[PDB]
């Protein structure tokens, strides 16, 4: 009866129970049909034709969501619903009837007894044992600024960049191209994404980096292959998530996301942007390059008022920021009163998530 | 060996169950995140710090209360307050005693040009 | 407590209940009885469908008021009615005969070993330390003004208005829809209830205090509701008791509290008007308001000969002003004589009431 | 507002509604009586510029007197206020009914014992009832001189100011009084925890329910305290026997509850309910019933102002 | 440059800095501290010892917190219904002795209240020397509703002693009370029936619970265990003519405005190390419950730390932005003197 | 009727009959194949590529960690497994996952009869004869710092350091590099490994020490290396292990581990501390070296308080005093209701052991 903890995101689904350290399972966001019915997450991806029902955070497609969630719960956690409180996560700026979709669906189609969704980067901000600061959130489909002030996130002043993870990856792939490795399939794009995980790590200083690169290495390193060809990686390891920092790079017109932190931060009310300077969280799969910390540090005291106190939180968990976050929470005494019921629900239908709130 | 598992033994039924542990403060509550019992109270923490940081400014004044009864009214000094709302009390119940004993009868209002006969 | 007198102040609103010599009473409930949609008090609130036995002051159900009084017995103060002497309070005007089914009852279906009746109004001044004095009472469902002298109500100069909290609450209801907030069930009229109980107040000078709003804002207030949502009032907060001064607000052809004040004073012999003037005592929910008392003042100021003293008393235990006076007069070594016992009742039977409570 | 409670030995004086006399200090005063008004202005000018410091134009001003006070005391008391000192207002009010009112009662009977006088004052709705008030001239500084007379046998020998001072100090810190006087005598000669000084802890006190013990053929303070109930009217007694409280600085001694609880049982009929109330704060019980007086609403009515006593004379204060 | 707090109780000073979790540092309170381990200043509730209190924060200061108090802004706690007298002199002592820049004094009770999340509520703090009820609005104690008793922790370890004397086990001295206060705090637990749980002792046991004393001899006992704290709900078990804490809780509340009880009655919050029993809380429901308007919400609500409830809330007060313009400054010490604590600390 | 113990740790499995003094066997924690099946152990040293399914005191490989599971029951101990209750030792916040997939592969492929898993430093704690105190565990790839009250470990306060015995043979051959000692190959790493346990020892003074190698010494030390051929060593002796109190040495920025113990007693209830200092239980491989004990004395007395009593448990045996202490409870009367029976986990599945193991 322990409640269960789900963060849909763009590219991975995180689950799991409260109270737990880390989401119990973590599979691709997909559901594949022949190109017998269909075929959820790594089912597919072993002649199937693909779909992520969620693009750029959002659930845009409820019948293909509807079945990535019966696999979790049935296929993954293995746990009748029925017999578990369940909190769903959202993504920043998410539209109301969403919520109200995504609840109903749990309730009448899941029939949890109790459910609860919240914001994604706000669980973030709350596992860092905070109530306020300015999340940068970033995973494979999207990236958020949010500030959070009192566990309010501010829309106003929040930030969309559809730059993420999975760009990263295939402009990784396109680099890869210069030294003339030929990366295409299901299987090759996998291996590029290892490496990228494994090898990338963010240039303190880019131009520096460059005049350096083409100079000495330490830089270069080695990687083998399944089949056991070993291949070698130069540049490509701070130049692949520089493009974070210029979008031009992927030929995107939009700001670095130091600027778009900075311009989000300025978005708020001025009394509190002290609080903020003082509270930047990462969180997401694609803050977790080596040297982020301090590049970003660098851009935003760049940018700031040159006497503010300025600090990056960058847990090292950060990769599971959200949903652990979501555990957390899920597990607190305070919290339980907060559960939507299933009698709720009736007698007041899907609105009702809208009200409550810390 | 055989004396190393007596003692245990021994001190194994000398122990209190964790549920009454956590009820003692000595264990953080089984069912939150065991790595994260730090940020967990962090964030409690903040949690009221905030709720204080707003109950305060919205912090009435002693008047007011007063207003509402919720305060005796009005002066002298915490301590008194308690006896002096029991004296309060006595001296005006007294003070109302005579007051009902020495009521004028019907007849006097009447004459007095007060109510019909 | 073995043979401590009670005290029974019978709203039309609310029942306050408790024992002699406290400061407080014991119990405040509802004054309702309800059925299948029989319960009493917060028993009925929590799928019934209800009954008030009290309209505007006068008892008017008798087998719903018995079980009101049972309730209070055994399930709120929780006593044996033979073991303790009651006192009950009544409005003024009250008919004889409803003098005598309430003393019949308390001896015959109770067997009290003794009783009183007071008047509501009375007790209020008593309890403000006069016998002397000109009280207005209101409460939920009726206004009065009653003149007194040496704790003698004069029945030729009482002044009874209809108009009351409910009233006012009613009132309210109906202006904030201008602001277009629907408020209309039960449970929602309670909630402007609480409204107009916390942030309600009475203008000085209300002509003054509406061209007064327009323009500053001490003026607007926020309200949260149940549901989490946000409301704001404005005028209202005093355009909602402007109506004890202006019936004509509800459409009422009375004239206001302060007019029927001065009139009922104008009722009096002419040599008691000083001190009726200069001990003008206000009791009752109603009386609450901020500002009331000052408002008053004024507006009895502009009506008396400019010679004059005018004094308001409004204590803050004004709500409650009825069911004190009760208590300390039950108290009273000189009131121990004043009990009707069971056996004058036996002797002369219902009647007895008007030749011992006066 | 200002509270000055007169007693013979300590004048207590402060500001109504605080928890104690702000100043206590040290004769203008006997048995409770001003009996020297030379010595009076010069203790109460004293009171004003040097203990309190403050400007007497501009604080009204409450004072205690003994029960059965004269009433030309309480006038001239009252001409000297206004006259001299210029206070706004002022109140005279009695110091045994102040104690009582100190436990939040104002109907009882009390024991007052300070330095100078003791009295039995059974008090009905706020009032004193003359006619049955105790006076007793054995009092806190007797009761030093008597510790003085015993300690002779221990021949330890004190007579000066300084002396005095040493004795009454000894007096308040280790004296008691025995639940049963005979019981503790045949006990001291035995064992001893009793010893810090042995049998005297215990001997002082007991000349107040024994007054022979300096000569007096007196009756102790339990049965004046009985005698006064008996002067009451039947009716009003139980009320009485049930609110017994103690106040003055002579009332401090351990254990002395206790013993009267078994005296006055020893008097009323054996059915009677019997209640002896004693404050750890009854030094002063005088004073703070005075406190909370003067910071009652109720009272900033019931002031003589100085207005009303310009058009009246002294002779306003009965 | 941490603003520092201090909770000073009859039997414990909680030191420590603001913002921490609970006190860097917690000692006995008599003379300084744990010297004297290897006169009590405070005794019920109330500082009585003005030299010793001295030397007690002196200790604090320098041996305890390691800190020049001239740096640091300080925050005192205060027993409930604390004469003006005291507010005063501590204010001086602060200024004038230990030349602090700026402090405060707030309630014990209200600190642990805010602690708790509430600015509303009714407390019972019971520690070693003293226990109150304290009813609470918005921040503000109600005076006149303010309950007292004399009975606390020390008197139930000191009557623990007593009764263990039945058995036969003979604890008296200075390091025997130490002995059975731990055993006390180990083992001491509140019945939900008693009546019930003495009928129980009698017969069967999963009730008598064995003790290994430091000379390595066990030690066997029973209803004791629940008897010690037992004295709480009857404190007649010492011959204390005064009803129980459940009883006073009933009657605090009652003496508060009709109006405020409903939030009284479900915001009633425990605090202090002698609420520590196992049982308590249930208990005091199960007694609060048969006593009130059978309508009535009544929670009870007891934190795991609230043995530090008071510490922690002086902690998180002092934390707070909010707070930092309401310190009385050394500056305006001086224009007002001592009597500047009523009209800033309330 | 005989239950078993087995102590997996990253470097070595601990494994013995219950009852029994000592394990009886103890081998290498590896899985080796061709650089006919697969080697496990020993077997593997006879070439080869390794794996470790331990890394850092956690399973990482689960396949390979069953070949580890397979060759202590039947070419270690010789065993059918089937025939006993079997009790399985774990790192401290193990996570949930790793516990029951642990005991489902106990129930699932050796038919254990019965079965247990607890915490490695409860174990060591309780061969110490005590049921609270704080534990230093120091193995072969992690150290922790685990205080434990009435048996329960407190994971709040637990502390891990990646830093350890494996770290420090590593570390020996790099400073032994100096003296121009050259050791890298297979077999050199274990001739350093024997220096280091033989050799080896914690300066109390560790500047004053390094002051006086460089002096006189009593210091230097002779070892015949296995070819015949003599070294000598000197300070290498106490610098090699000084990098647990200074990880500095091979530039780790984690403080050292009388810090972390000290930190980790301050994270615990005031009312505790007390009684972790003086109780503070030495345990592993690593905490083998002579004069550690009181090194760590010094350490902390000088970080706690200076009227805290202090005390170091080293028993000499600490070596396995994991699976001591496994052997200790294995055999007690009171624990034989504790096992997890194959009928209770038929009917609970593996998350039983959330239930009965703690
Ligand atoms: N160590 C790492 N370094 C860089 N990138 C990483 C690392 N680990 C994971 N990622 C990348 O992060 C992305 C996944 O992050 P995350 O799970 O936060 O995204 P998501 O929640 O599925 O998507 P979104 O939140 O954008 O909907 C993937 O593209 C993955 O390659
Ligand atoms: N603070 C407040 N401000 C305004 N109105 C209030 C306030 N508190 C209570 N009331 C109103 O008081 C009324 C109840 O008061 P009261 O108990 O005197 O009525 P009652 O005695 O039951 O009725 P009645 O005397 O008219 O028979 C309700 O209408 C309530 O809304
Ligand atoms: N603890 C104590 N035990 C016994 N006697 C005490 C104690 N403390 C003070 N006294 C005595 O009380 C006397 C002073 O008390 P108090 O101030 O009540 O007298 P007073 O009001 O000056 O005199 P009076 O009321 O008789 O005119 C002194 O004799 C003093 O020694
Ligand atoms: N676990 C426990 N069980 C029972 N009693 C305990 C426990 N822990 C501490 N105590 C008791 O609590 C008392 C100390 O608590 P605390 O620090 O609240 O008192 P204090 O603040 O110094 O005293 P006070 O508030 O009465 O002036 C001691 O009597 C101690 O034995
Ligand atoms: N006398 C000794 N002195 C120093 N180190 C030693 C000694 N004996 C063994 N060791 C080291 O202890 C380590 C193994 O200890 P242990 O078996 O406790 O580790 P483990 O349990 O395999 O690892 P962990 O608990 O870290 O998972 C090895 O690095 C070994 O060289
Ligand atoms: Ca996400
Ligand atoms: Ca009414
Ligand atoms: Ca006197
Ligand atoms: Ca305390
Ligand atoms: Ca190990």
């Amino acid at each position: 009866t322990t409640a269960l903890v789900c963060d849909n995101g763009s590219g991975l689904v995180k689950a799991g129970f409260a109270g737990d350290d880390a989401p119990r399972a973590v599979f691709p966001s997909i559901v594949g049909r022949p190109r017998k019915d269909s075929y959820v997450g790594d089912e597919a991806q072993s002649i199937l034709t693909l779909k992520y029902p969620i693009e750029h955070g959002i659930i845009t497609n409820w019948d293909d969501m509807e079945k990535i969630w019966h696999h979790t719960f049935y296929n993954e956690l293995r746990v009748a619903p029925e017999e578990h409180p369940t909190l769903l996560t959202e993504a920043p700026l998410n539209p109301k009837a969403n919520r109200e979709k995504m609840t109903q669906i749990m309730f009448e189609t899941f029939n949890v007894p109790a459910m609860y969704v919240a914001i994604q980067a706000v669980l973030s901000l709350y596992a860092s044992g905070r109530t306020t600061g300015i999340v940068l959130d970033s995973g494979d489909g999207v990236t958020h600024n949010v500030p959070i002030y009192e566990g309010y996130a501010l829309p106003h002043a929040i930030m969309r960049l559809d730059l993420a993870g999975r760009d990263l990856t295939d402009y990784l792939m396109k680099i890869l191209t210069e030294r003339g490795y030929s990366f295409v399939t299901t299987a090759e794009r996998e291996i590029v994404r290892d490496i990228k995980e494994k090898l990338c790590y963010v240039a303190l200083d880019f131009e520096n980096e460059m005049a350096t690169a083409a100079s000495s290495s330490s830089l270069e390193k080695s990687y083998e292959l399944p089949d056991g060809q070993v291949i070698t990686i130069g540049n490509e390891r701070f130049r692949c998530p520089e493009t974070l920092f210029q979008p031009s790079f992927i030929g995107m017109e939009s700001a670095g996301i130091h600027e778009t932190t900075y311009n989000s931060i300025m978005k708020c009310d001025i009394d509190i942007r002290k609080d903020l300077y003082a509270n930047n969280v990462m969180s997401g799969g694609t803050t977790m390059y080596p040297g982020i910390a301090d590049r970003m540090q660098k851009e935003i005291t760049a940018l700031a008022p040159s006497t503010m106190k300025i600090k990056i939180i960058a847990p090292p968990e950060r990769k599971y920021s959200v949903w652990i976050g979501g555990s957390i929470l899920a597990s607190l005494s305070t919290f339980q009163q907060m559960w939507i019921t299933k009698q709720e629900y009736d007698e007041a239908g899907p609105s009702i998530v809208h009200r409550k709130c810390f | 060996l055989s004396e190393r598992k007596n003692v245990l033994q021994l001190k194994l039924q000398q122990r209190r169950t964790r549920e009454e542990l956590v009820s003692q403060g000595i264990m953080p509550p089984l069912k939150s995140p065991a790595a994260f019992h730090e940020q967990r109270r962090s964030l409690e923490r903040a949690r009221t710090e905030d709720y204080l940081k707003r109950k305060i400014r919205s912090r009435p004044e002693r008047a007011e209360l007063v207003r509402m009864h919720i305060l005796e009214e009005t002066s002298a000094e915490p301590s008194l307050q308690a006896k002096q709302l029991k004296l309060k009390r006595a001296r005006l119940a007294d003070d109302l005693n005579e007051k009902i004993a020495q009521r004028p009868g019907p007849m006097e209002l009447v004459e007095k040009n007060i109510l019909p006969v």
